[PDB]
């Protein structure tokens, strides 16, 4: 059905630890590699917004109570 | 052997590409 | 018509655009996106036979 | 919502883009002023839900503190010889007292 | 430069002349407003000094 | 049918003249004040009704364009207006017509009808089978245009496509078939490349050896459409031309050490381009088609040098992608039907740009102006850059109207490079009407470009700011 | 934003605005629901004490 | 495989495969001219077609009763019609077609109206006028295309052949069923075959700049080029906008009682508010989930300035209050044998509780399934019909 | 009209849009103080028709009592700063003893 | 190379096209202090070796 | 290098295709 063919096309577009960091761890053309480079930037821009960090479209049941 | 960065011409040797 | 039908609109005109500016005569869209919104309702108002509507009866006499 | 409902009054940027066209300025100089702030004062998403949750902050220091997020800070730290770091401190300076 | 300074001050004063409503209606008739809210409400104020 | 032709005598009016619709307006606004003034609270008990009918007016919130009106009631404090009050005012509405000729057709469900568009909870609904495909309307019984006219309804078709959220690479695929269908007729025949549909404003797919579905079908047609695809593939395109022998001693300052020139004559891009640009309007029987014909034909067998002056003035601007914008808009509303991320391109391109949510005469002054030459007002005056940039003919397409093109040309095409000033795109105090122009070939290839709409710099330009506007200005003398 | 850029209404009387605004909230109230089950939980918690 | 051997290099160019070029464009546009009209059907007759295309067509299109009983003559000596089903019954009615007709030359197979009946009408025979207004109106009718249909076809054969696609955002492929499970294709070939049967040929009218020429045989009637034309539409939007199958078969059954009607266009007039009404006008009878633009016009309310303010949650009370549906909808299926499509549609319309794009797309995908032709009828009876109806004063002003 | 009938004055409206071609400043400037006042003031020829009007007001002051529209004051105050309004000043300074 | 997988010091060029970006000058001026030096640095990657 | 196995996508120069 559709209901899970757009969840998974939103899961497709959204896509990838509190921890200090360890060693371990002019001109272009247009190329799908600069197309995804700019896609992952405005998905975490828009991510890391702090109205869209907690805000949920449905009530839990302690919400409602 | 590549191309240059002003007007996208491209070389063959490195030295005349400098 | 159009030689001596002129006060006719040119008054229609004063109404549509000093008196009552209810007339939107690219600004369509906002109006009904507020007007669909969940807090408000909206009535689709759609007059039947507009041509055939007004006749000496009524409407011109007066 | 109901604050916003009930609320006589209403938010219009068109105040500061019209009093930002009558500004003395030249077009020779390489950074205006009058056309950052209209850049800065667009915020990320086109929400301005925050200042009434913030106004509905008030009824509730005792389980929330409404504190203004990390993301509007310059950028971990800024210089005074940078103007839209000044741009960011006048926002920052006018929102922190609500 | 000369003209960065002098558009600066320029808008400077209009940032702090502009006219809005906002202030005074933080002063005035907000407090009215949250005053006539707050006792019908699902989650009661609670607050701390 | 034959012997059929008499008279007759009625009391309506004629279908689609222009002063029956301004006085039916007037009409349509001042019963409705009288309804909701006098007749409303003379008629009625129930006194909810009563408080409605005495809360609103025409001014505030009643909406006409014709016939038609929408009528809004708005949220109270305590949520929605109890929605049995609204069909009792319905009924009066109904009533309140009867008594002086009028059929209200009143509608209430939950949703806005108005200008024949359709929403709910705000939605910008399309109506596909508004206008079909294969569908035309002939109201005699002449015969129609001749051939070469047939390409402007097939435009049609893919335009009308653009504003409705199909899927796009379906929808661009199968415009590809119809695009090959209709392009040769009997007279050699005739035929139309493949170039001349892409300056109509019809995407491509995969060219030059690039990557498959690059483009997006927001670009312009045109000139202004020419540079964009052009300016984002152009250091490919000079590896494809020597690619296979195409190579000649001197470098351009566009493709470089590549013959441009005969790699286009040969592939036949010249042509299509020039042959694009021929009226297909058989202008004032079948000797005047054999001159179309043949002046069409000419353009086919003529061999080109170069692109127009307007385009080649065009292709000394470079620009860059350094980093994405800020979103203009939530993901997860559903501002428009049909588009959503299994609709990936408009998905991206009216979250990053936006939603609208807020000529002679003007020509020829404007070329006596930026020439060295409200009279009295135009001379130090500017208006915007929609308006100024109408000297070169630019215009924004029909495409980007249902989006925000105001914000992305005042703030987020800059004319100053990320790193200063490279002293190169230097416009001169002077002519400072070069600036409306490059707003366009900045924005042109962050709305071609699929996905994101990206923060767009300027770079470069290759013969200097101040001799840039010189080659502007000997189009202005040549006209 | 909202600091800095706020209108009233060019004909405002606060008055007739705010016995427009307020009124449609306070006739039907249903806050006393709440208090219905104020009790009941305080009943409960010294049943089970 | 046909359209694969013919067709090689160019769909590979126009599917992302291979580059596009300029040469294989011309070949192929040196093909595009070179086929026969029953070449597009040939093409037709290869494709597997799954079980889901496969629904009963009725036998009662091919035999319609003929037109004398339709019109007649008006005193003043015009030619009107007699209204069976209400007094908007004008249009065009569907009969048999072929008792009207004598042969082009070059090809025996096609018809046109014949000159004797013409000659006889321009002359003053009381039937000819009724035989040729019909003949007329029925060109003009079946004449309300771009272009002929089986170009269209054509175009859909060649371009939906390439497979499914690959998305450079999504980083997958699509999921759209192909031309197996394609249900108004089944149906436009299997009206064609009907219609001609043992002959060959197999195209039931052609089209032409000035006026059509019509298949000669007894199972060809009026209702056809129109029927054709709008199963084409609906062929081509199943593919192209990712419609639900399960909305195309109820669209495509619709316009089967629509060509079994005692008139086509007129059944179409009086069913053009079935798909909203059922769908739209009845949405979110439960809401518990969404989310909404949040509007305001500016005060100065004549300006219609307006302003976005972020998006917020729906709740519960936002539901659909307005009164119901269920006693009309219900009422205007059963009065035209549609009971079968709009309790179909009411109990998949109250399966959405949520808004969100899925929705929403049912909302766009349901309302593509109304069929977009263009009414026709003469004008001697569009003024009739329009012009003589005149408004009611039920309170005039006193003298 | 009877005393435009015999006045012997009339229009000239090039006048202002001649005194103002000499007017010195920088083409690198936004504002522009010469030709805004062009645009402000700009003449079309039926601008006798409202000022003969309050010229024949002056003999009716007990019935008749003319004063200036609602229309050409400022909209809501205007600053000082802006350039608009400080010409939007002069009109109304110039016409009120009229 | 033994440097390399130890420090945690990373050079980022983007901090002088950064910081050399908002200084004031003229257009009407043939020189661009700002923007010689940049010609100067030429900000690359083999800085590090 | 003729095509990559991802999408059906046909190349050359496998400095193009890696
Ligand atoms: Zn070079
Ligand atoms: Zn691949």
């Amino acid at each position: 059905p559709m209901s899970t063919r757009i969840a998974e096309a939103t899961s497709a577009i959204v896509s990838k630890v509190g921890l200090p960091p360890t060693a371990s761890s002019g001109n272009m053309t247009l190329t799908s590699s600069e197309i995804q480079r700019h896609i992952t930037e405005f998905i975490s821009s828009w991510q890391n917004h702090p109205i869209v960090q907690v805000s949920a479209d449905v009530e839990n049941r302690k919400t409602a109570q | 052997g590549y191309q240059c960065h002003v007007c996208s011409a491209v070389l063959f040797s490195p030295l005349d590409l400098d | 018509q159009q030689q001596v039908s002129a006060p006719h609109t040119l008054t229609a005109d004063y109404i549509n655009y000093h008196m009552n500016l209810s007339t939107t005569s690219e600004k369509v869209i906002p109006l009904g996106v507020y007007a669909s919104s969940p807090p408000n309702q909206s009535i689709n108002i759609d007059i039947s036979a507009c041509d055939a509507s007004i006749t000496w009866d009524f409407f011109l006499s007066v | 919502v109901l604050l916003q409902r009930i609320s006589p009054l209403q938010i219009d940027p068109t105040i500061i883009s019209n009093t930002m066209s009558t500004v003395s300025e030249s077009t020779t100089q390489t950074l205006s002023p009058a056309s950052s702030i209209l850049g800065k004062l667009r915020p990320s998403n086109s929400d301005f839900s925050s200042f009434r949750v913030a106004l509905a902050g008030w009824l509730y220091n005792g389980v929330v503190t409404t504190v203004i997020d990390d993301s509007s800070y310059p950028k971990d730290g800024g210089s005074v010889t940078s103007l839209e770091n000044l741009w960011d401190f006048f926002i920052l300076a006018l929102a922190l007292p609500l | 430069t000369q003209s960065l300074v002098s558009s600066m001050r320029g808008t400077l004063g209009k940032l702090k002349l502009i006219k809005s409503m906002t202030p005074m209606y933080l002063q005035q008739l907000a407090p009215v407003e949250l005053a006539v809210i707050a006792p019908m409400l699902p989650f009661p104020p609670f607050q701390v000094p | 049918s034959p012997g059929n032709d008499f008279t007759h005598m009625t009391t309506t009016f004629p279908s689609g003249s222009t002063a029956t619709s301004t006085e039916h307006t007037a009409n349509n606004s001042t019963m409705m004040e009288t309804f909701l003034t006098v007749w409303g609270p003379e008629h009625t008990d129930d006194p909810d009704v009563l408080r409605l009918m005495k809360s609103l007016t025409i001014q505030r919130n009643y909406v006409c364009q014709g016939d038609d009106g929408l009528m809004i009631i708005d949220g109270n404090t305590a949520g929605k207006v109890n929605s049995e009050t609204i069909q009792k005012m319905l009924e009066l509405i109904s009533k309140y017509g009867e008594e002086f000729g009028w059929k209200y057709d009143i509608a209430y469900d939950g949703t806005a009808e108005y200008l024949k568009l359709y929403f709910i909870f705000g939605c910008r609904i399309p109506n596909l089978s508004r206008h079909p495909i294969v569908g035309k309307e002939r109201a005699n019984s002449s015969a129609e245009e001749p051939w070469p006219a047939i390409l402007d309804q097939i435009m049609g078709i893919f335009f009308n496509g653009v504003h409705d959220g199909l899927q796009w690479q379906r929808w661009i695929r199968y415009s590809w078939a119809l695009c090959c269908a209709f392009s040769r007729q009997r007279t050699g025949y005739l035929q139309y490349p493949m170039w001349s549909f892409v300056y109509w404003g019809l995407p491509l797919v995969k060219v030059f050896g690039s990557d498959p579905w690059i483009f997006s079908w927001y670009m312009p047609t045109g000139d202004l459409g020419m540079y964009s695809w052009i300016s984002l593939i152009r250091p490919l395109m000079t590896r494809w031309m020597v690619a296979n022998g195409y190579v000649t001693d001197k470098c351009s300052p566009v493709f470089g050490n590549a013959d441009y020139r005969k790699c286009f004559n040969e592939l036949k891009l010249y042509q299509g381009y020039y042959m694009a640009q021929l009226p297909r309007n058989p202008k004032k029987t079948r000797e005047e088609l054999a001159e179309m014909d043949e002046t069409l034909m000419r353009a086919r067998k003529h061999s080109y040098s170069s692109f127009s002056k307007l385009l080649e003035a065009y292709l000394l601007v470079k620009w860059r992608m350094c980093e994405a914008r800020e979103p203009s808009v939530d993901l997860r509303l559903p501002l428009c039907a049909g588009i959503d991320p299994l609709n990936s391109d408009p998905f991206l391109k009216m979250v990053s740009v936006g939603p609208m949510l807020q000529n002679a005469i003007d020509s020829a002054l404007l070329r006596l102006r930026t020439l060295g030459a409200l009279a009295g007002k135009i001379m130090l005056q500017d208006v915007n850059t929609v308006q100024l940039a109408r000297v070169v003919n630019l215009a924004v397409p029909d495409t980007w109207m249902s989006l925000d093109f105001d914000t992305m040309f005042k703030h987020h095409v800059k004319l100053l490079p990320k790193d200063g000033r490279h002293l190169n795109t230097d416009i001169p105090p002077r002519m400072g009407w070069l600036r409306a122009i490059l707003r366009f070939l900045g924005a042109g290839m962050a709305m071609t470009a699929t996905g994101v709409a990206v923060d767009i710099y300027l770079e470069d330009i290759h013969g200097g700011g101040r001799s840039l506007g010189q080659r502007f200005m000997t189009w202005m003398r040549q006209e | 934003v909202a600091l800095l850029s706020g209108k009233y209404p060019p004909d405002l009387v606060t008055n007739v605005w705010y016995a427009d605004a307020i009124y449609p909230m306070y006739a039907d109230t249903e806050v006393f629901s709440n208090l219905q089950r104020d009790v009941i939980t305080c009943e409960a918690v010294q049943t089970l004490v | 495989s046909m359209i694969l051997t013919q067709f090689g290099p160019f769909i590979e160019s126009i599917s992302g495969i291979t580059d596009q070029s300029n040469d294989v464009f011309e070949n192929a546009a040196k093909a595009f001219s070179m086929f026969t009209r029953s070449d597009v059907y040939k093409a037709l007759d290869e494709i597997p077609f799954s079980e889901d295309a496969m629904l009963p067509i009725p036998p009662t299109i091919y035999t319609k009763p003929s037109h004398d009983s339709y019109y007649y003559i008006d005193a003043l000596n015009r030619v009107r019609r007699k209204t069976y089903q209400g007094p908007d019954d004008v249009y065009v009615p569907n009969c048999s077609i072929v008792e009207l007709l004598e042969p082009h030359e070059t090809l025996t197979s096609y018809g046109r109206l014949s000159e004797a009946i013409e000659n006889r009408a321009k002359d003053g025979d009381s039937q000819a006028r009724i035989a040729t207004t019909y003949g007329r109106i029925a060109e003009s009718q079946a004449r309300q295309i771009k272009a002929p249909l089986e170009k269209f076809v054509l175009a859909l054969l060649v371009a939906e052949a390439g497979g499914s696609l690959y998305d450079p955002v999504l980083q997958k492929y699509d999921e759209i069923p192909g031309l197996s499970h394609n249900c108004p294709l089944w149906c436009f070939r299997e009206i064609c075959r009907h219609i001609s049967g043992p002959l060959p040929d197999r195209a039931p009218y052609l089209y032409l700049s000035a006026g059509v020429f019509w298949l000669m045989s007894p199972r060809m009637t009026s209702a056809i080029p129109p029927l054709l034309s709008d199963l084409v539409n609906l062929a081509i939007l199943q593919q192209t906008a990712g419609l639900d199958p399960s909305l195309v078969r109820l669209g495509v059954q619709i316009c089967l009682h629509a060509a079994a009607s005692s008139s086509y266009a007129w059944f179409i007039l009086k069913t053009k508010s079935i798909f909203p009404q059922n769908t739209l006008h009845s949405m979110y009878e439960s809401l518990e989930g969404g989310y909404c633009p949040n509007l305001e016009w500016l005060e100065p309310r004549s300006d219609y300035k307006f302003m976005y303010m972020g998006a917020m949650p729906l709740s519960t009370k936002y539901a659909r209050s307005a009164p119901s549906n269920d006693k009309k909808a219900r009422e205007l299926g059963e009065k035209y044998g549609l009971s079968s499509v709009v309790s179909e549609l009411r109990r998949r319309t109250k399966t959405y509780s949520k808004h969100d794009f899925t929705s929403v797309r049912y909302i766009r995908d349901a309302m593509a399934c109304t069929s977009g032709i263009f009414l026709v009828r003469t004008p001697t009876e569009t003024v009739l019909q329009e012009y003589t109806q005149s408004p009611e004063i039920k309170v005039p002003i006193p003298q």
